[PDB]
């Protein structure tokens, strides 16, 4: 179906490829040429990862439970090329789907954008979290020299490769770009808190009031801290907060190995041997 | 009290599966929420069936809530119902899901990008009940930053660089003091058109605003305000659709497709 | 190309406003409002006035008195050398005191300024507390800042307060140090076997990320429709306009469904909530309930198996 | 800053991430500066007797006089070089005992005769020489006294811990793990083997002292974690490395040397070997290994000294 | 004195007073408790 | 040392002054007893005098 | 072939064109950084460390 | 020490003037005493004088 307002919003053309082809809807999706190539790049990669599941590490370790459900990238062995399918070849192929699936979206929202007449902001804010996967699985294990150093797929199994990679520089805490990252992930949080506070207590005023104006909103926050950032600021400054958090996330995980191989506490001993004490 | 419930299940299991049952009712809450605009549902489903079938999906809609306007500009319940409105289009094929081609002209057809709602025919208000977005002949208190250039004056292109007109004016929001619109003077008939900011490339070195939605000659076609001095609401989506249709219809190759 | 909305080109002066007058018997608003240009470029330009009442100033003299005590403290700990100070700042902290005292108050330098700084602190947070809750009811607005922030308060009672008295010992608690916090926070994981394997911190992993995803969503979904004033989010939601509807139907054309202009910002609300309230929630699990959370996860067939292609010989199997 | 790719190593399964990775030049450096000295030339076989020769040789009695003569050779390179071979003996008088060193390198012969033969766990056939601690310098670089830490108030009890230290590779844990578990025998465990809670009353902050202590064993084998942990379960067994069954052996035999070794030899030391609590200069892990995976990179010099060897 | 009053708010002056004089008589009560010498919730 | 000294507060609010002032004079007073506190040689609660 | 440049801006052209090459310059560069064969920071006189008596410059893995 | 050393107050305001020197001379004077009790030589309160 579609929304009470959206019929006159369907119109057609924008596309980036494809035209009339497959400009279309399916229920509430727009598909476009994208959105096939998407759907059957996601199709084949949901597929690869069932069968990964149903051959499993090996025949008795093999489970379909979806915490223990893993498929591994190869061993560090095969370097950069490509690894038979039962030894980290399916991960290289599920890796190349979720790709094609994540830029498909990618690129089927930039269509959807421009039947809209909007700005490219979420495309461009969806690039980010992609180039943070693109830096995970691609451009850190081509960097270190083999497709090995991918993270696993598997719910709780990527959680044990980031715990081991954490562990490969001793304490991850002391990465700089990862202390700037989460700076801005928790900073993001408490923005987003009290950015949704602030709508949420203006539109729905206390009991037997009407709804509040621009001029409370400011004034709330400025007697709280003393200053206002404004409506339409909130919302550059937590898409600036959530991306630089990508960003820098992005940083701190590519620093460590290829351009950081010691503990990194110790990488602040360039702070503790300067001159000055 | 101990950690263990039973030989397998403990505390801990208990709370994770407490959360999911919370999680659930509230993500039915949050969904329910969503469905205060536009529902029910507009569908072949309904339409084929006369009315007989609304489409909701899960959660179904909640009862209505109300918004109480300041100064006393009327209630509005969220999860209203709205009359039927007719599209400026037709189906370039008949099956379900297909697109529309817009009729007519399509700056002018009030169709797709350039589509927008009725709102509310009173402008919005400040706290004290002024009207929030006027010229800067009225907010005489209001003055353009010393550091930053003064649109008054300047040049404004379309999307093929042909000179529209130039800024007569520019509209600021009051309660957050902000440029919203630039009052442009059409050099074709000399009738004052609104260009929202959202649509302006400001050139600071040579003092010109580039408009990449629309072409000069489409300035004459915004829509206009009853009132030179201040904009309801529901001209300020006519004048902001119209410039967001130009970013699908001003050229042709704009309508697609790369390759 | 097309502007962004990222920064405002053009900005406009006008008198800074005082603020929505607040009720009879209110403290007057300090300080003279001032303009900074470059606050201004991103954001408002007005910086000013605050409103200081009764209960923020308490806070600030709680506030101080911790933070003057850990300094303080961090000073002592390099031997008042206050060049060492400088060097060590990251690495210096105030530790808890040690686990032989339990619950009972050390001596100062072992413990004792630790406790203080702590309560200190605490009645700091929990007078600002009280403070955002009367600025809210003081404009006529809803409490939802203050339950955000009670969430967000319980998760750090949690952390220092709640969950070492339920450990009846204060050395369980977090350090007051920029480091020493971190080496707390990854003994704290290493010492319950793995904190990854807490499904509460699994949970409050989705609501975080969840929450740097919305703020992402909306931010740009917002500034996407700002060319149709999108940012006034209070008209769109009061009189939805083509902006409301437009960022409605791009996440409807996209995923499926959509949120409203008003609840989006109940997503946005919860997904925040959730992450500290499930933080907080996981951390009075973890040494009450659960010692050891990957053996936990063993237990409940969460842990994936591996090949076992490495071992080693125990050596205390003998 | 470094740059890549870094050698890298994996010891675990695939998608594991249990991985060390080396910067080739980094490693290049390391490698240069931890070089074996060449053996000398093997002994003639046959001669007079040690015993029947020689009046005060408690140790080395077991050897002909070649080999003798060959062995004090080698440990005067490997100890003494520049001082020459009367560092450890007076003058003109070779079976005198009236010099600390003679004294100490005399235990320091049955420390190294103990550890290639009772501690092959750790040693593994590599052994130890003079030269794995002492690198041609009498003092050898890597040792450790028990750490007062920084200087604190004199009515202020010292944490020992929060402040910047190279001990505890620049982290802001405990900096000095050396003591409770070089030297004593305090457990290092610290992970309960329960699921549910089971009486394991361990402090969140002798966690931190573990993690003070791995932070030293890992930067003194120029390693990570992972080269003996799987980290999601670090105190699991099955999951480890056998360099993690090695590492638990050279606790203990660190242990066992500093205890039985060092310390009883702390009264025949000057005051120049002794820390500020007048602890003497110990063994750690950093003594032979010095930032490598093996002492050496694993090169093999005792076999060729059979006087390194209990009889 | 008295005068005081004239640039000082009476108001926000007693709460800041009373305020620091509550957080200094927390203060000394904990550093008594503190210490064992003084600590008088003890055998 | 000058007779016309009074004229400082025509310079520096009075107001601000005696509330740094005072707020400077608090913390250095907690800052001085606290490094007595903090030395063994002057720290008047455990010295054991009295016995 | 004067008809690039009527479809193509020549500041946008030229500075696509210099961006490109400098950064293909640059990973140049950088490949053969990575091999030691061609490392020339190594320097001209450069000899890999030899390796005696068991010695191995890696743990052993897998 | 030129004689026209006062003209120096027409270009910088002497209110922050006085502000920014007494915050200093404090800061600075609070470092000096830090740095001498850091020191085993000059701590006054460690170094047991007067016995
Ligand atoms: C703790 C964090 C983690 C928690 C766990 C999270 C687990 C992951 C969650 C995954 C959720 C997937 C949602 C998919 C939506 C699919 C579209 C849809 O129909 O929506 C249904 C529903 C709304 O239905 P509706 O639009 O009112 O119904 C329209 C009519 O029924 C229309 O009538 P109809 O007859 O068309 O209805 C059929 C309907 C039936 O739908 C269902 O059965 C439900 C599907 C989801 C279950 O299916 C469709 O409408 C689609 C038609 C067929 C097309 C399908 C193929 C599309 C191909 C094109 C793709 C191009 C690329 O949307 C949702 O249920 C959303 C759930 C959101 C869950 C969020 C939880 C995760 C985030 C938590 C953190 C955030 C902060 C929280 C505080
Ligand atoms: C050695 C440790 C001794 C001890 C020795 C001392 C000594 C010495 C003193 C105290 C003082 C106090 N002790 Mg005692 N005290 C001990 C143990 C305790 C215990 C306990 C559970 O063990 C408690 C709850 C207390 C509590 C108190 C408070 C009643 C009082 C601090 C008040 C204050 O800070 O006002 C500051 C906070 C404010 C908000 C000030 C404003 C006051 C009100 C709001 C305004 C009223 C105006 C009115 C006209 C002025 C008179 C007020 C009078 C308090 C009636 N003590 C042990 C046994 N205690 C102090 C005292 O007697 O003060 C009166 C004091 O000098
Ligand atoms: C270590 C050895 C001694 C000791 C040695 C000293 C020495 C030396 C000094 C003190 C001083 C103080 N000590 Mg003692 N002190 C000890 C132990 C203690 C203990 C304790 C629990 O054991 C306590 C609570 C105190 C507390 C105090 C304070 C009463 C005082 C610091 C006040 C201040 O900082 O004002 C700063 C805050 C202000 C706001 C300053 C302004 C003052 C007023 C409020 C402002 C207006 C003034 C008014 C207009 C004047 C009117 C006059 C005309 C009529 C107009 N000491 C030990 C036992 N202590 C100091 C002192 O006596 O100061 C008076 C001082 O020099
Ligand atoms: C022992 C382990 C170490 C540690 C080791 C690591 C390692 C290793 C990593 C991090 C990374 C991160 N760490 Mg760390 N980290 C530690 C402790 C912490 C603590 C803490 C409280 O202690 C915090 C807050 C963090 C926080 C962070 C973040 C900065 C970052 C993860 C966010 C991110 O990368 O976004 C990026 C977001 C993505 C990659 C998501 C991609 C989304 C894609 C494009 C879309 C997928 C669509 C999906 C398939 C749809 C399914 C369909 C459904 C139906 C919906 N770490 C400890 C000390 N940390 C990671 C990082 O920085 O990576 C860049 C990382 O690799
Ligand atoms: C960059 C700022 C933050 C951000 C932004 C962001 N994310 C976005 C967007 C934006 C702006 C979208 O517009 C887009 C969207 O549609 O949102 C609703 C999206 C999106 N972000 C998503 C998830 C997501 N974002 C994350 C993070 C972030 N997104 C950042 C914190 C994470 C994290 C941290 O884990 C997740 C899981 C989706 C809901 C959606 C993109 C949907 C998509 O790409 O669909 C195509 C793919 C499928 C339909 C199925 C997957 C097909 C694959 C072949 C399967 C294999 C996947 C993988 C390789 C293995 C499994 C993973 C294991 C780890 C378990
Ligand atoms: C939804 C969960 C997220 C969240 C939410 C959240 N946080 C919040 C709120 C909310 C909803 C608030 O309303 C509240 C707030 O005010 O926000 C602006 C707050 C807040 N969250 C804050 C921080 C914060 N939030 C964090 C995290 C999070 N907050 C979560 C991610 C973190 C992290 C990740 O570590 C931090 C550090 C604060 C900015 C603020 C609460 C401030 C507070 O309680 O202050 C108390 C008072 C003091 C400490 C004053 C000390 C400083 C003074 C300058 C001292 C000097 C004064 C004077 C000069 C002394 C004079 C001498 C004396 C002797 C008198
Ligand atoms: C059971 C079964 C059939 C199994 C078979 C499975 C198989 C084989 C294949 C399935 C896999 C395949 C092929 C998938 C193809 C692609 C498909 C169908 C994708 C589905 C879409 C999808 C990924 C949905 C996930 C959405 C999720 C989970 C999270 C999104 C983030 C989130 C929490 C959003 C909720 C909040 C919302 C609605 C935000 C949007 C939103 C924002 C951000 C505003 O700012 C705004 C402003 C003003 C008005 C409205 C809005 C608004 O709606
Ligand atoms: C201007 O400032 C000056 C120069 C004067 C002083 C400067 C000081 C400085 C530089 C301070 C720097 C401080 C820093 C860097 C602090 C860092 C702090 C961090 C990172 C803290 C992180 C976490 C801490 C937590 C979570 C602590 C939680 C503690 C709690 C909740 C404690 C509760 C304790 C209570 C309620 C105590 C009860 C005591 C009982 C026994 C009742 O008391 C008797
Ligand atoms: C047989 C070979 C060895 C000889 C001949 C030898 C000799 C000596 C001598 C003479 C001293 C005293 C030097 C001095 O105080 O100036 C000494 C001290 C020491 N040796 Fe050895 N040693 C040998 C092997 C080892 C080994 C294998 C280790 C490491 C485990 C070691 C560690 C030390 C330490 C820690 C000291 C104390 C520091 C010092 O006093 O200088 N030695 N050794
Ligand atoms: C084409 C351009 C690149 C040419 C060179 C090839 C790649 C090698 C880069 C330089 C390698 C090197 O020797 O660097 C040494 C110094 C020392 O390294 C650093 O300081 C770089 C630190 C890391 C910065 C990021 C590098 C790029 C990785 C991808 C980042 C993606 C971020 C956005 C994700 C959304
Ligand atoms: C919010 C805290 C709830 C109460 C938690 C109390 C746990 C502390 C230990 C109480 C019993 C101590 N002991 C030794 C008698 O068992
Ligand atoms: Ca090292
Ligand atoms: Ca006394
Ligand atoms: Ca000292
Ligand atoms: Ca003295
Ligand atoms: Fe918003
Ligand atoms: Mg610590």
């Amino acid at each position: 179906a579609m929304l009470s307002f959206e019929r006159k919003y369907r119109v057609r053309g924008g596309t980036l490829i494809g035209g009339d082809l497959f400009d279309f809807w399916v229920g509430p999706f727009y598909v476009g040429f994208f959105g096939v190539a998407g759907f059957f790049f996601a199709l084949l990669g949901v597929l690869l990862i069932v069968w990964g599941a149903t051959i499993g590490p090996n025949a008795e370790l093999q489970t379909y439970n979806i915490w223990q459900i893993s498929i591994a990238p190869p061993d560090l062995s095969y370097g950069l090329g490509m690894a038979p399918m039962t030894e980290g070849g399916l991960w290289q192929i599920i890796t190349i789907c979720a790709i094609g699936a994540f830029v498909s979206w990618a690129l089927r929202e930039v269509e959807i954008c421009r039947k809209l007449g909007i700005g490219f902001h979420i495309p461009f804010a969806f690039a980010f979290a992609i180039g943070a996967y693109l830096v995970l699985v691609v451009v850190r294990p081509i960097l270190m020299g083999a497709w090995g150093h991918g993270f696993p797929y598997g719910i709780l199994s990527h959680l044990d490769w980031v715990s081991n990679v954490g562990y490969q520089f001793l304490h991850f805490h002391y990465n700089p770009a990862h202390m700037l990252a989460i700076t801005f992930f928790f900073t993001n949080c408490l923005a987003l808190s009290m950015h949704g506070s602030l709508i949420l207590s203006v539109t729905n005023p206390q009991k037997g009031e009407e709804v509040k104006t621009s001029e409370h909103e400011n004034t709330f926050f400025r007697d709280i801290v003393g200053y206002s950032i404004g409506a339409l600021a909130i919302h550059r400054l937590g898409l600036f907060l959530a991306l630089s958090a990508v960003f820098w996330s992005a940083v701190c995980i590519v620093i460590s190995g290829p351009f950081w191989t010691r503990g990194w506490p110790e990488w602040w001993n360039w702070w503790l041997e300067l001159p000055l004490w | 009290m101990s950690a263990a419930i039973t030989e397998y299940m403990d505390v801990a299991q208990l709370t994770i599966w407490a959360f999911w049952f919370f999680f659930a009712g509230l993500i039915i809450y949050l969904r329910r929420e969503d469905k205060r605009e536009g529902y029910p549902l507009d569908s072949d489903r309904t339409e084929r069936s006369g009315g007989r079938v609304k489409v909701v999906g899960f959660p179904d809609l909640a009862e209505p809530k109300t918004f109480v306007l300041p100064h006393n500009a009327g209630t509005v319940m969220a999860p209203r119902v709205e009359a039927p409105t007719s599209i400026n289009a037709t189906p370039v094929a008949p099956f379900p899901g297909a697109p529309f081609e817009p009729n007519g002209d399509p700056m002018l057809s009030g169709f797709g990008p350039s589509a927008s709602p009725d709102r509310a025919k009173h402008c919005d208000l400040t706290f004290e009940g002024l009207p929030k977005i006027v010229p800067l002949r009225v907010a005489t208190d209001f003055s353009i930053a010393e550091r930053d250039p003064d649109p008054r004056g300047m040049t404004v292109v379309g999307l093929d660089g042909e000179v529209a007109g130039t800024v007569s004016d520019v509209w600021v929001d009051r309660s957050e003091p902000q440029i919203r619109y630039l009052e442009v003077k059409v050099a074709a008939g000399g009738k004052n058109v609104l260009l929202p900011i959202g649509f302006s490339r400001f050139d600071k070195k040579a003092r010109k605003v580039k408009v990449a939605a629309i072409k000069a000659a489409h300035f004459a076609n915004v829509p206009t305000l009853a009132k030179p001095d201040q904009i309801t609401l529901y001209e300020e989506d006519k004048v902001c659709a119209y410039y967001a249709g130009g970013k699908l219809y001003a050229t042709a190759e704009r309508a697609g497709p790369l390759l | 190309p097309e502007y962004q909305n990222i920064f405002t080109t053009v900005q406009v002066r006008a008198p800074a406003y005082p603020g929505v007058p607040l009720p009879k018997g209110s403290l007057p608003r300090i300080g003279k409002p001032i303009f900074s240009y470059w606050a201004g470029k991103i954001g408002d330009a007005q910086i000013g006035p605050i409103y200081l009442g009764f209960t923020g100033t308490l806070s600030i003299i709680f506030g101080f008195m911790a933070i003057f005590i850990i300094g303080f403290n961090m000073l002592a700990s390099v031997d008042w050398n206050i060049i060492q100070f400088v060097k060590h700042f990251f690495w210096l902290g105030l530790e808890p005191p040690a686990p032989q005292y339990g619950l009972t108050i050390p001596p100062l330098s072992e413990g004792g300024w630790w406790l203080m700084a702590g309560f200190f602190l605490t009645m700091s947070i929990l007078l600002w507390w009280v403070r955002t809750y009367k600025r809210a009811e003081a404009l006529g607005m809803s409490q939802h800042l203050s339950w955000a922030f009670a969430a967000a308060i319980f998760f750090y009672l949690s952390l220092g307060f709640i969950r070492p008295v339920m450990m009846g010992s204060w050395a369980e608690a977090v350090p007051f140090g920029i480091f020493p916090h971190l080496d707390w926070t990854a003994a704290f994981s290493i010492r319950y076997g793995n904190l990854y394997y807490n499904p509460f911190h699994m949970l409050s992993i989705a609501f975080l990320y969840g929450s740097a995803l919305l703020f992402a969503m909306h931010g740009a979904t917002i500034l996407a429709v700002s060319r149709f004033g999108g940012d006034r989010e209070i008209d769109q939601i009061t009189d939805r306009g083509t902006a409301a509807e437009r960022a409605a139907i791009f996440w409807r054309w996209t995923m499926g469904f959509n949120a409203s202009m008003e609840s989006i910002h109940r997503w946005a609300w919860w997904c925040a909530v959730l992450t500290v309230i499930t933080a907080g929630i996981g951390i009075l699990l973890t040494g009450t309930v659960v010692e050891n959370w990957y053996l936990w996860a063993i237990k409940h067939g969460v842990a994936p198996a591996y090949p076992e292609v490495v071992t080693a010989v125990d050596p205390y199997a003998t | 800053c470094e740059r890549p790719p870094p050698e890298v190593v994996q010891k675990g399964y695939r998608g594991v991430a249990m991985e060390q990775n080396y910067n080739p030049r980094l490693l290049e450096a390391s490698i240069k500066a931890n070089l074996p000295v060449e053996s000398l030339p093997a002994a003639a076989p046959g001669g007079p007797s040690v015993s029947d020769v020689y009046e005060n040789v408690q140790v080395l009695k077991d050897l002909s006089v070649a080999e003798f003569t060959r062995t004090m050779v080698a440990v005067t390179t490997w100890v003494a070089p520049k001082e020459g071979c009367n560092y450890c003996h007076v003058p003109g008088n070779w079976a005198s005992d009236d010099i600390y060193t003679k004294v100490v390198s005399r235990r320091m012969f049955e420390l190294v005769r103990a550890t290639n033969s009772n501690w092959k766990d750790h040693v593994a056939e590599t052994g130890v020489t003079c030269y794995t601690c002492h690198r041609g310098n009498p003092v050898p670089k890597y040792v450790w006294v028990t750490d007062p830490g920084p200087n604190q108030p004199s009515g202020v009890t010292p944490t020992g811990q929060n402040y910047a230290s190279s001990t505890v590779a620049y982290s802001a844990l405990p900096l000095d793990p050396y003591t409770p578990f070089l030297d004593q025998s305090n457990e290092i465990r610290v992970i309960g083997q329960t699921a549910l809670p089971a009486g394991n009353t361990t402090s969140l902050k002798q966690a931190e002292w573990t993690y003070g202590l791995m932070m030293q064993i890992s930067d003194s084998l120029g390693v990570n974690c992972t080269f003996c942990h799987n980290s999601r379960s670090f105190y699991d067994w099955k999951q480890s490395t056998p360099q993690r069954t090695t590492a638990w052996y050279a606790i203990r035999h660190v242990r066992d040397i500093n205890q039985n070794y060092i310390w009883p030899l702390n009264d025949a030391l000057p005051a120049s070997r002794k820390g500020p609590y007048g602890d003497p200069f110990k063994v750690g892990c950093m003594t032979c290994h010095q930032g490598a995976y093996k002492p050496l990179y694993g090169a093999q010099m005792a076999k060729d000294y059979p006087a390194l060897y209990e009889s | 004195m008295h005068k005081i009053w004239q640039i000082f708010d009476p108001r926000r002056t007693l709460v800041a007073l009373f305020g620091f004089l509550f957080v200094l008589g927390l203060l000394i009560h904990f550093i008594l408790l503190s210490s064992p010498a003084f600590n008088w919730l003890s055998g | 040392m000058s007779p016309d000294l009074w004229k400082i507060w025509l310079l520096v609010d009075p107001r601000r002054i005696l509330i740094a002032v005072f707020a400077f004079l608090t913390v250095l007073g907690l800052a001085i007893h606290m490094i007595l506190l903090s030395t063994a040689e002057f720290n008047w609660l455990e010295d054991g005098v009295p016995a | 072939l004067y008809k690039i440049w009527l479809a193509f801006d020549p500041r946008m052209a030229l500075i696509g064109l210099g961006a490109f090459l400098f950064a293909l310059a640059l990973f140049i560069h950088y490949m053969l950084l990575r091999s030691p064969e061609f490392d020339w920071l190594l320097g001209p006189d450069y000899a890999p460390v030899t390796l005696s008596a068991g010695m191995s410059a890696l743990p052993a893995g897998r």
